[PDB]
């Protein structure tokens, strides 16, 4: 029943608005000039940073690439409480063997931080601060090895993928069916993943039928993003093992120690 | 492991 399908599109939706305060929508508002408040604050050098750390902060000691790499592992944390919160509104996934939930958002939760990065990225830079920042990509890219290129990434595939011009809506269905992927390793019971999960991507693909009409290609192409993004996040992964390793000054949030503890 | 995702999961 596609009626079923539509108000489940429309349960995630709402969970979505519930779950995710910057949405797609509020960031292109603020990215193009909808709002008339005051603009984020632009920071694209050394010179404009250390002057918005006002306005993009909620010791001062630290070198300018560690302050924004602990910045980013900041915001990484509140999102993912968000997508926490956003996968148990999702039908059937409270009720999954509690070890499993773990382990769908210890494998999950990265793909779902690049997903929604893009939605606050354009090609100059990125959105922070709940809108009231923006630093610049080339400003990130710039910072010292290894850490420009560990922002640069994140923007190559929001370039790609915001040229699917998914909405908040479409997101919202595909964040889900990522999230209850029933291939993560060490699930205990996978049937109950993949049943909710092929009706997941039931109602994805009704979705994208009926809100992109025009572009029958964007359901496939979904689908090769989700594999896509499993190779990105190993190589977040990998690239975060080695700046632990490699920087003596560098304080890693215990919930991201914990996730990235064992992934592999 | 998992502590704290253990009690976000949790209420
Ligand atoms: C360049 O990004 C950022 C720089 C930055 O300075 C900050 C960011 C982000 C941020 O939200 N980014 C999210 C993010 C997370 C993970 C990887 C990324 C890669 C590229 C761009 C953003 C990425 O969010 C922040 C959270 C905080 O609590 C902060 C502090 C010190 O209180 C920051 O210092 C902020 C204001």
């Amino acid at each position: 029943e596609s009626a079923d399908l539509r108000a489940l599109a429309k349960h995630l939706y709402d969970s979505y608005i519930k779950s995710f305060p910057l949405t797609k929508a509020k960031a292109r508002a603020i990215l193009t000039g909808k709002t008339t408040d005051k603009s984020p604050f632009v920071i694209y050098d050394m010179n404009s940073l250390m002057m918005g750390e006002d306005k993009i902060k909620f010791e001062q000691s630290k070198e300018v690439a560690i302050r924004i790499f602990q910045g980013c592992q900041f915001r990484s944390v509140e999102a993912v409480q968000e997508i926490t919160e956003y996968a148990k509104s999702i039908p059937g996934f409270v009720n999954l063997d509690l070890n499993d939930q773990v382990t769908l958002l210890k494998y999950g939760v990265h793909e779902i931080i690049y997903t929604m990065l893009a939605s606050l990225m354009n090609k100059d830079g990125v959105l922070i601060s709940e809108g009231q920042g923006f630093m610049t990509r080339e400003f990130l890219k710039s910072l010292r090895k290894p850490f420009g290129d560990f922002m640069e990434p994140k923007f190559e595939f929001a370039v790609k993928f915001n040229a699917l011009e998914l909405d908040d809506s479409d997101l919202a269905i595909f964040i889900a069916v990522i999230i209850l992927s029933g291939d993560r390793p060490g699930l205990l019971n996978v049937k109950p993943i993949e049943d909710i999960q092929d009706n997941l991507l039931q109602a994805l693909e009704l979705q994208l039928k009926l809100n992109h009409p025009e572009s029958s290609q964007l359901f496939a192409k979904l689908l090769q993003k989700m594999t896509d993004l499993r190779q990105i996040v190993t190589e977040h992964v990998q690239l975060l093992q080695v700046i632990k390793k490699t920087e003596t000054d560098m304080s890693l949030h215990p919930l991201l120690q914990e996730i990235y503890k064992d992934l592999y | 492991r998992h502590k704290i995702l253990h009690r976000l999961l949790q209420e």
